[PDB]
């Protein structure tokens, strides 16, 4: 009923896998092409990340509305409660927490806790301080939450493989999108 | 002998492996040396293309650059099926030694693990011819189940469906490589008997 | 009773129809007959839905019973909807129409790469009248399949 | 079933009388009400305009009568003047049951039971308040052509019986 009880729930009736030994190494796999093609860029690589994130949240929206059948959300709320409380849970089998939203709620960040995308990977000295590397995840958050009728962005602030700081990502409203009736 | 440890769905990563193959279409046609899309970042844009109308520019590639992009494919797979049989090796499989001095008997352990470990099943048969040529076979090959056909155009269908088979040629090749060396290893078709796609190696 | 079926979109295009007793499945004689008023009928007693709406969740249509026919109908969150006809001998399909967006449209469409998802492309003619294709080798059988042994 | 909140429209306009009664509540009534009243007025027209390839006839269109109220008003079935247009509408808070008369007037109960008889017990309801407009409204002097209903008496008389159905 609960919508930890749903994202528990879909974990009978799916189809699963192993999440070390593949999964990782793909994302690992297509950061490496992406490091050696363009002569070890640190900049480049994370908008090619997040355009291919942005193609795969939008392709994975409807994936994630036919699984489990949910009214359109409208603030963050409702968004902060739906994410951290099934999406997470039914794509990755993890829950990440919220907190530092603003005074008007109009943000909220995104701390994860075990993120399956990056196990064991420590990254070099050159790509610590330039490179961020989970961004098909946030290529994923801005693509999956364009097609529910809000604009949004979603950014890294800080990771463990790099810093101190947790795995957190900001994100703002930035408006609701208006759905267009008329004819003309 | 069953091993519940953690685990993550399969749909995602079945997706993700689609969409390899227009990030390697993304990647070469847009190696920034100097309809599409933009999108608004903090004092930054980009610019994309979706993924359809990228396999359609491959529907229009060059052919020098149509294999400039195939060997990206296998050079992916490879660095993918090398890891992964090096945590295979975990597994402890009895079979083999180095160098396949007996080439079947390492057949006999990518068909009942790997495509295990990477489509959830088995594969279905194996032809020997003992020159080393080998033939694969199965009904089904998992990632393009999805590939729906458009209506009564199929022979755009097969050359738009077979450049999504470099990469189980790069699985293939890269768990060869791991155990020594480099042999010839093609694809195949194999219009199937009962209601996919089939390979050759060395 | 399933006379007719209708898929809608986000930016307000019939990007599907079919119409039973053997009628015709493309997309295009049957063309913007009934597929605006149809949009108009659904968009406004979805409106008045809206617009009365008590609780924290907001209501959505189910069905719409005429004396001849009914229609049942259901959306999706990101703006897809799903209607269909009957004669009142069968009691509501909303199980059979989540069931095809769950095993057809997500199975055949959109994790299918190879067509695009609903969109129009890149028009600035969006508003309506957009004309598109989700004809599939597969997509119709599948749905001819299922749809078929009730009548 | 059971009703919960009465409109009356024109036929031929924006409503003449509205009564969201029964729910202890405020909600908002002020000129959205006309307007979705002259929404209703353009969707019967445009539900009737479809045509499903039927091509039959009535082999019908006649309910029976469950004795509802409370001497009734009428001690037989009857018929309908609705053939091919919007009947009922259903939706997860609501049920709203229209009946319009053959003159082109229609009638609107909205229902706040969720989820066959109850059609039949509707289509009597309505017709009995059919009833109550034609004896209690059309008969008064004071009430000028398609206004808004101004009579206190014709209040409690559609009080007593939705609290006579429950």
């Amino acid at each position: 009923r609960s919508l930890k009880a749903m994202g528990e729930e879909i974990w009978k009736n799916k189809t699963e896998k192993i999440n070390t030994e593949l999964f990782t190494l793909t994302y690992g796999s297509i950061v490496a092409q992406l490091c050696q093609d363009y002569e070890r860029d640190f900049n480049k690589v994370n908008d090619h990340l997040y355009s291919m994130g942005y193609n795969i949240g939008c392709r994975l929206i409807e994936d994630f509305l036919a699984r489990t059948a949910l009214p359109r959300c409208e603030n963050l709320v409702k968004t902060s409660e739906v994410l951290s409380k099934c999406a997470f849970k039914i794509f990755l089998n993890i829950t990440p927490n919220i907190t530092n939203w603003s005074h008007n709620k109009d943000t909220f960040s995104l701390i994860l806790d075990e993120n399956p995308l990056a196990d064991f990977v420590e990254l070099p000295m050159d790509a610590m301080k330039s490179l961020w590397y989970s961004n098909i995840l946030c290529g994923v958050l801005k693509g999956s939450l364009e097609m529910v009728q809000l604009d949004c962005d979603v950014w890294f602030v800080s990771d463990i493989l790099r810093g101190d700081s947790q795995t957190e990502i900001k994100v703002k409203l930035n408006r609701i999108l208006k759905d267009e009736i008329p004819i003309g | 002998f069953e091993n519940s440890l953690p685990k993550v769905s399969q749909s995602v990563y079945q997706m993700l492996l689609n969409e390899m193959v227009p990030l390697a279409m993304g990647i070469e046609r847009q190696i920034s040396g100097d309809i599409k899309r933009l999108k608004i970042e903090e004092h930054h844009t980009v610019d994309i293309i979706r993924s359809h109308n990228l396999i359609h520019e491959l529907y229009k590639a060059d052919e020098e650059e149509k294999e400039k992009v195939l060997a990206r494919l296998r050079n992916i797979g490879f660095q993918i099926g090398l890891k992964l049989s090096e945590l295979l090796i975990f597994s402890n499989n009895p079979n083999l030694k180095f160098k396949e001095m007996d080439l079947l008997l390492i057949m006999k352990f990518i068909c009942r693990d790997v495509w295990k470990q990477i489509f959830g099943k088995q594969i279905d048969n194996l032809k020997t011819n003992h020159r080393g040529t080998f033939y694969l076979l199965d009904y089904d090959y998992r990632p393009i189940q999805s590939f729906s056909l458009e209506e009564d155009a199929k022979n755009e269908e097969l050359k738009m469906i077979e450049p999504f088979l470099e990469i189980p040629v790069g699985i293939i090749r890269g768990v060869l490589s791991s155990l020594g060396y480099s042999s010839e290893e093609v694809i195949c078709l194999a219009s199937f008997i009962d209601r996919g796609v089939s390979f050759h190696v060395q | 009773g399933i006379y007719s079926f209708w898929i809608f979109d986000r930016h307000c295009n019939c990007i599907f129809d079919r119409e039973w007793t053997l009628a015709s499945n493309s997309a295009s004689k049957q063309n913007e007959e009934d597929a605006k008023l149809l949009y108009g009928m659904i968009f406004s007693l979805r409106s008045i839905t809206q617009k009365l709406s008590k609780g924290s969740v907001k209501n959505d249509i189910r069905s719409i019973s005429t004396g001849k026919y009914r229609v049942h109908t259901y959306c999706t969150a990101s703006g897809l909807w799903f209607v269909l006809l009957s004669d009142f001998k069968q009691q509501s399909y909303t199980q059979v129409l989540q069931y095809i967006y769950s095993h057809i449209y997500v199975k055949y469409v959109s994790n299918n790469l190879l067509s695009p998802y609903d969109f129009a492309e890149n028009e600035n003619e969006m508003r309506g009248q957009g004309t598109r294709k989700i004809t599939n080798r597969n997509f119709i059988s599948v749905l001819e399949s299922f749809l078929a042994p009730m009548v | 079933m059971a009703i919960e909140t009465i409109l009356v429209i024109n036929k031929s306009g924006g409503l003449i009388y509205q009564r969201n009664f029964t729910n202890d509540e405020q909600k908002l009534n002020s000129n959205e009400y006309l307007i979705l009243a002259s929404t209703l007025h353009g969707v019967f027209a445009i539900a009737s305009q479809l045509t499903p390839k039927a091509l039959q006839l009535t082999q019908n269109t006649i309910p029976y009568i469950p004795y509802v109220g409370m001497d009734d008003f009428f001690k037989e079935p009857f018929t309908n003047w609705n053939k091919s247009g919007l009947r009922q509408l259903c939706t997860d808070q609501f049920t709203m049951f229209i009946y319009q008369t053959l003159t082109g007037l229609k009638f609107v109960a909205i229902s706040s039971s969720v989820m066959n008889l109850a059609i039949q017990i509707a289509d009597n309801f309505l017709r009995k308040v059919y009833c109550l407009y034609s004896d209690y409204v059309m008969k008064d002097p004071s009430y000028s052509m398609e206004m808004p209903i101004r009579s206190n008496l014709f209040d409690e008389k559609v009080k007593k019986m939705v609290e006579n159905l429950q």
